[PDB]
């Protein structure tokens, strides 16, 4: 039933702002936390419970923490429109950033703030009766997102144990770039995400820019568009928990169906009707068309082409007015395709979900209003190509020790570069080996 | 002579809801629980499925079990849900996750004592108890694991009664879950030891019934569960109404099972025909018999023409001559004689009951014991072998605690079941 | 336990295979009143070890007791309760000293035994609660000596039957039936039940004019002797 | 519950108990001796990351009985033919072989001597044909007229005569209909040994398991989708 969202650093807080805007507007909670008396929701209803708790006077408050080392973004949240919605204890801010150093966040600065984060998260977890995982939003390119995200995932994994941790991560884009030191932070980051996450979803800003230029008709996109798309995706994935449907899918079903081996937990994500209002009225939108859409690489939110690898498992979430015959016909058509290939050890490649609540539309010009949508999470060996470009950039920089004195000065051994690069190399070799056909019976 | 039903998981709860709709309609029970029927023949056997509550009321002798309450709000929301006794709902707080080991070992052993307590409370109230009836899917998680757990406990506690199961099995084409082969194989291993008679259904055959025979434009799981509720309520009809040649579940078992491992049966129900076509064909015993043996109207993907009938049974409802029933069963046995095992001189049992279901002049339900059921199991075993050689998802089951030896035992037992059926499918050279 | 194939009862059902309570059929756990209890430590040990008792163990040819002061001049109000507290001991040399001390103080106590009756009630009631047969026999013999020691002693013990008699009820009907065989336990007075009956008879005899009502009140089976 | 414990707790007598147990034992033995496929096993050179365990999931983990009986009936009808046992269904028919030889003769544009064999059936058939030809016409038949033996079918009669089956019946089950309808698996008019033809699955027919609803010009109709897979049907004559 309940899930708690943890937002770290700049990207994670801004995406959290867009997400909570969406979840408020879909349930109908006023920005003051109340609910107007003219709505037909009913006082008794419970669907909000996944994301809000009431104090008993009927105000709503959300199950989230916002974590940052610089004040500016959280003070922006504090002075914005949702000021009265959040409890002030939930908005935690340090004094100064981790300055794009993973070492500064992990060793020097995050160590001071981390115990406050655990005390607030504990205060949330004590006010639950069916917590079924943590959702984490961060970028691995920056210093505090990498360092405090890793440290916090380690501490959470010791303290909470078996509870599931699902990550949405903004990875360094393959040719769009914002800072020089992105490869070092991403390599050092991937070791912690490897050990301390149950499923990891990969996002690239260059892909969401491509999707908003190509599919939407936006000449001048900004981060709010990308964050609204991410919010729509999370709302689609959690809708299966919150509303009635023909074939429900509990959050444990994603991990059970999608993950074949305990290390093979990095997944590709895509969303079908990313379409503008003018295009949406030019096209019919049947179940099979959006199912065909989620498999085109032009639809993906991570910059990888799945045609260079093999799928192991797919999980398809349908929400809205959909009928099982269309889901079955679509999956059989996908299976028919020749450019879509599954590993021969995974014959039953698909998991389905069907929910009656159509996706909510948030005021503005970034998505049409539609009666049905499908969202996909899939595990594929193609992801090894995504890591290879970071490793090439790391090798280029590390060949001259271009910046290492900063990292060594803030507390890290030089050995950690070689260790992390060898561990990510082993992850590539794992994806090479798992994708090798079973030619042992010859 | 009272039957106790067990309904498990979402599929089981939905099929059960449709079953209790069909039975309450046939016996004229109002959704308030009030008797509103129009003949004494309805009242005189109401005890078979209903218990009597004070001043008029009737309560249905059924136990509802599931591991997450999501389903409970759907069944509670159904048209008859209020009728059910509150104490009969036993539920947990988190789902089975479609994992057999979780459903069998952690929440299974946690809840099972309260389910066994309810089943014993219900059984000891009957003046004479007939067999149990269970509906569940074999491909799921809580259905397979906890259903077979409960079956094992009831077989320990009631070894002299009959144990009958209706079971849903995964289509090779209509997949919904990646780990279906493991759950199916382990559940079939449990059933072949535990069950006395088991009927197996694939959703693909019910879908083909709906599309080809009924020509439904937009079928839903409610139609499939209506077909299932029709056959389940039909098999028991001779238990609870008068007739010229009465029959009983034990007599069906005695005539159907030649050897104790050969207890897996196919089902069919004959008067299915679309509303446009119905003006074109009247009901008659030859027509019912022809549809009854037509594989289009049969609820499994295996076809009888690829196997042989060991035995079959037909139960007729309605006012009809016995001569036509006997001569039809002789004519069908004679005309298709190559498909019947030759060392048994007569393979078909007939039964005749006076009271048809409301609004039909006549109906028949068909139970068949044919070796072509072996084809489904080889297919499931193939997908299992593809998955098992590579340890594709095995770490989930081993992390719960299962030994790989359970998987090798279950595979060996199913393979021996397939072999035993396979020897009887092909006749000797002579 | 795992399910091995080819061993189930599948397809083999026969009527021949046939197999309102608020508590478990085994019944409640026993809490026996005859079980022995722990022995609390006594002040007699401390008084003997420190050396406040005016007596010595004279060895000679056999163990006796010698007193530095004549017995008739001691302060019974102080001394008598400690000796009665020594009846609870079980190991040497405390038991011999306590028993011989109580006997030879009761032998020549005089007219001062009567005022110190209420002080001896607590040692008596705490000795009998131990449910150890040896101290029970010892305290029963001590009571038999005490009742006939001086005048008016028995009439003072009538109000205190409430604190002494509950132990007596356990061992009043426990004699062994050996038929025609002869009993050799009579020589050393090691039987408990006969001692209980004799003590009850003596207590009623010396009680006065209303001891029977109280003894009957506290021992239901008892019937009068006079 | 195990069968042994159930029998021990049952209320049978000793003889029925031991008979039941022995029947179960013989059924198990016959199941064991019946040869079909064996259990599967894992491969030897499995790669890595199939045994390694992530720390998060490490925290997750909890740490002869059967008898043969052929009772013959006196005076039973004949159900086999000497001529029938020689032919094979898979090989092309004798008329087809004659056409193949005539095809070769036409292609080469010259006569080709026929193959010679010492089969008894050919000799018997030629003897009978010559006798009947001499009966009908008072001449011995010419070698060109003896080529009819290849085209026709031959079979014995009940009294030992040799004749020709004019209208052969299908070698599978078929119907001889009279005042009553009857089906015959084998009949004297069949020219090949009895066998059961193979049929397709009932649920892999022209529309798939889930058809798509389309329309004609002005009526509703049905069509197939990817759930329908046509058969291979890779076979050709000659
Ligand atoms: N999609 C999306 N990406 C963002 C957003 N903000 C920053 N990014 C990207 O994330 C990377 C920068 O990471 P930051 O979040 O700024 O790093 P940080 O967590 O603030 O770490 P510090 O600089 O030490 O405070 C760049 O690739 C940015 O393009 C955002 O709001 N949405
Ligand atoms: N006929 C029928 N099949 C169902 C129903 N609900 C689910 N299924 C099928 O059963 C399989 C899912 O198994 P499920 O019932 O969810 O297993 P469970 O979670 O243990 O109860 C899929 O093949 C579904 O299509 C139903 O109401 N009727
Ligand atoms: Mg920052």
């Amino acid at each position: 039933r309940e899930a708690i969202c943890i937002h770290i650093g700049q990207a994670g807080c801004q995406v959290g702002n867009a997400c909570w805007e969406l979840f408020c507007l879909e349930h109908g909670i006023q920005p003051d936390g109340a609910m107007p008396s003219d709505k037909t929701i009913g006082v008794e209803d419970d669907a909000f419970n996944t994301f809000f708790s009431e104090t008993g006077a009927g105000k709503h408050v959300p199950r989230a923490v916002f974590l940052d080392l610089e004040p500016t973004v959280v003070d922006e949240v504090r002075t914005g429109t949702y000021r009265q919605l959040f409890h002030p204890e939930q908005l935690i801010s340090g004094k100064e950033d981790a300055a794009n150093n993973y070492a500064r966040g992990h060793y020097t600065i995050g160590k001071e703030i981390v115990d406050l984060c655990l005390d607030r998260i504990r205060k949330l977890a004590d006010n639950c009766t069916g917590l079924q995982g943590f959702l984490v939003y961060h970028a691995v390119g920056g210093g505090t997102g990498s360092g405090l995200g890793a440290l916090l995932l380690e501490r959470l994994s010791v303290d909470y144990g078996k509870k599931s941790k699902l990550g949405y991560t903004v990875y360094p884009s393959p040719q769009v770039s914002t800072a020089v030191v992105e490869p070092y932070n991403s390599v050092l980051s991937t070791h912690s995400l490897l050990e301390h996450t149950d499923v990891a979803a990969m996002l690239d800003n260059e892909a969401i820019y491509d999707l908003t230029r190509r599919n939407l008709d936006i000449e001048r996109p900004t981060y709010t568009n990308l964050n609204r798309l991410i919010g729509q995706v999370v709302s689609s994935l959690t809708a299966s928990l919150r509303f009635d449907g023909a074939l429900n899918v509990d959050l444990t079903e994603f991990q059970t169906n999608l993950v074949p081996y305990p290390r093979i937990h990095f997944v590709l994500t895509s969303y079908a009707p990313v379409i503008s209002a003018e295009k949406a009225y030019h096209e019919q939108l049947s179940v099979s068309e959006i199912s065909n859409a989620v498999f085109e690489p032009a639809s993906m939110m991570t910059k990888c082409d799945p045609r260079h690898g093999k799928y192991m498992a797919c999980c398809l979430m349908y929400r809205g007015d959909v009928v099982p015959k269309d889901v079955n016909a679509a999956v059989a058509t996908i299976k028919t395709k020749r450019t879509i290939q599954f590993v021969d050890w995974s014959p039953t490649g698909f998991k389905c979900g069907i929910n009656y609540q159509p996706p909510t539309v948030v005021p503005g010009g970034d998505l049409a209003k539609v009666q049905r949508a499908v969202c996909m999470i899939a595990n594929s060996t193609a992801i090894a190509e995504v890591f290879a470009r970071i490793d090439h950039k790391f090798d280029l920089m590390y060949s001259k020790r271009a910046f290492v004195h900063w990292y060594v000065g803030e507390g890290m051994e030089e050995g950690e570069f070689s260790e992390a690069r060898e561990d990510l190399a082993a992850l590539e070799k794992d994806y090479e080996e798992v994708g090798a056909e079973s030619a042992d019976m010859d | 002579r009272e039957i106790v039903c067990v309904q498990a998981g979402q599929c089981g709860n939905q099929i059960g809801s449709k079953f209790w709709e069909v039975i309450s309609d046939e016996h004229g029970v109002d959704p308030t629980g009030t008797y509103q029927g129009d003949s004494d023949l309805q009242l005189e056997r109401i005890n078979v499925y209903f218990d009597e509550a004070t001043g008029g009321r009737y309560v249905p002798r059924s136990v509802l079990i599931d591991l997450e309450p999501g389903t409970m709000d759907s069944v509670r929301a159904g048209p008859y849900g209020q009728i059910f006794r509150p104490d009969n709902f036993i539920f947990g707080q988190s789902g089975a996750g479609n994992n057999w080991a979780k459903g069998h070992y952690t929440e299974g052993a946690e809840l099972i004592d309260s389910v066994l307590d309810v089943c014993c409370k219900e059984a000891e109230s009957c003046d004479c108890l007939q067999g149990f009836q269970i509906c569940h899917s074999l491909g799921g998680g809580t259905g397979s694991g906890m259903g077979t757990l409960l079956i094992s406990k009831l077989r320990e506690q009631y070894p002299d009664r009959i144990m009958m199961t209706f079971s849903i099995i995964p289509s090779p084409k209509v997949s919904d879950t990646v780990v279906e082969p493991y759950n199916t194989t382990l559940s079939v291993h449990q059933l072949v030891e535990n069950s006395d008679e088991s009927m197996c259904i694939d959703n693909e055959a019910l879908y083909d019934i709906c599309f080809r025979t009924l020509k439904l434009t937009t079928p839903t799981f409610g139609d499939l569960n209506h077909l299932v509720s029709a056959v389940v309520s039909g098999v028991t009809c001779c238990l609870r109404f008068p007739g010229q040649l009465n029959s009983d579940l034990r007599k069906l078992a005695v005539n159907l099972v030649p050897f104790p491992r050969l207890h897996f049966f196919m089902m069919g129900f004959a008067p299915l025909t679309s509303r446009g076509s119905q003006q074109y064909r009247g009901l008659s015993v030859p027509e019912l018999t022809q549809q009854m043996f037509d594989a289009k109207n049969m609820m499994q993907a295996a076809d009888p023409r690829h196997g042989r009938y060991l035995t079959a049974s037909a139960l007729f409802r309605g006012r009809m001559s016995t001569k036509e029933v006997d001569e039809q069963m002789l004519n069908v046995q004679n005309k298709n004689s190559s498909y019947f095992i030759e060392w048994i001189p007569n393979n078909i049992k007939s039964s005749v009951c006076d009271i048809p279901p409301k609004g039909l002049k006549m109906a028949v339900t068909f139970i068949g014991n044919n070796t072509c059921i072996q084809e489904m199991f080889r297919r499931v075993g193939e997908q299992f072998t593809l998955m098992f050689r590579r340890k594709a998802f095995l770490h989930w089951y081993t992390g719960e605690g299962m030994d790989e030896m359970e998987f090798t035992e279950a595979e060996s037992n199913m393979n021996d079941l397939v072999s035993e059926y396979q020897q009887y499918q092909d006749a000797t050279i002579e | 336990q795992i399910l091995v194939g080819h061993t189930g009862t599948g397809g083999m059902t026969f009527s021949t295979f046939k197999n309102g309570c608020f508590g478990d059929p085994k019944g409640p756990e026993k809490a026996g009143a005859y079980r022995k209890r722990v022995i609390p430590p006594t002040e007699f040990r401390n008084y003997y070890v420190r050396g406040d008792l005016p007596l010595t163990i004279q060895q000679g040819a056999s163990r006796t007791l010698s007193w530095r002061l004549n017995v008739s001049s001691l302060d019974y109000h102080h001394f008598l309760p400690i000796f009665f507290d020594g009846l609870r001991e079980l190991e040497e040399p405390f038991i011999f000293v306590a028993l011989q001390g109580c006997y030879d103080l009761l032998e020549r106590g005089g007219d001062k035994i009567l005022p110190t009756i209420p002080q001896l009630i607590v040692p008596i009631k705490t000795a009998l609660n131990t449910r150890h047969p040896t101290v029970i026999i010892n305290v029963l013999k001590v009571l038999q000596k005490l009742v006939e020691s001086a005048d008016f002693v028995g009439q003072a013990l009538v109000p205190y039957y409430r604190q002494i008699l509950p132990v007596f009820n356990l061992y009043k009907n426990r004699n062994k039936n050996i038929g025609d065989r002869i009993d050799y336990s009579q020589t050393k007075r090691q039987n408990i039940s006969d001692l209980v009956n004799e003590t009850l008879h003596l207590l009623e005899q010396y009680g006065g004019e209303d001891a029977y009502i109280n003894i009957k009140y506290m021992v239901p089976t008892y019937e009068s002797c006079l | 519950s195990t069968i042994y414990n159930a029998v021990d707790a049952s209320t049978l007598n000793d003889r029925c108990r031991t008979d039941l147990l022995d029947t179960v034992a013989q059924l198990g033995r016959h199941c064991e001796t019946l040869p079909k496929k064996a259990v599967t096993t894992a491969d030897a050179p499995l790669p890595s990351c199939t045994f390694n365990t992530t720390v998060s999931r490490s925290q997750k983990e909890i740490n002869t009985y059967f008898k043969d009986h052929k009772p013959k009936f006196h005076g039973a009808l004949r159900t086999q033919d000497c001529f029938r046992d020689t032919r094979d269904i898979t090989q092309l028919s004798s008329k087809e072989k004659d056409f193949v030889h005539r095809y070769a003769e036409a292609k080469m544009k010259k006569s080709i001597p026929r193959e010679e064999s010492d089969d008894v059936a050919k000799k018997v058939a030629t003897e009978a044909y010559t006798e009947a030809f001499r009966k009908f016409k008072g001449r011995d038949p010419t070698e060109k007229e003896l080529l009819e033996v290849e085209r026709l079918y031959f079979a014995y009669a009940d009294d030992g005569a040799v004749g020709v089956v004019q209208k052969p019946h299908f070698h599978g089950p078929h119907m001889h209909v009279s005042i009553c309808n009857r089906k015959y698996v084998t009949c004297p008019n069949q020219v090949y040994r009895a066998s059961l033809p193979a049929v397709r699955n009932a649920r892999s027919r022209f529309p798939g398991p889930i058809p798509v609803w389309t329309s004609t010009k002005n009526l509703h109709a049905v069509a197939s989708n990817d759930t329908y897979r046509p058969g291979v049907h890779n076979v050709s004559k000659f």
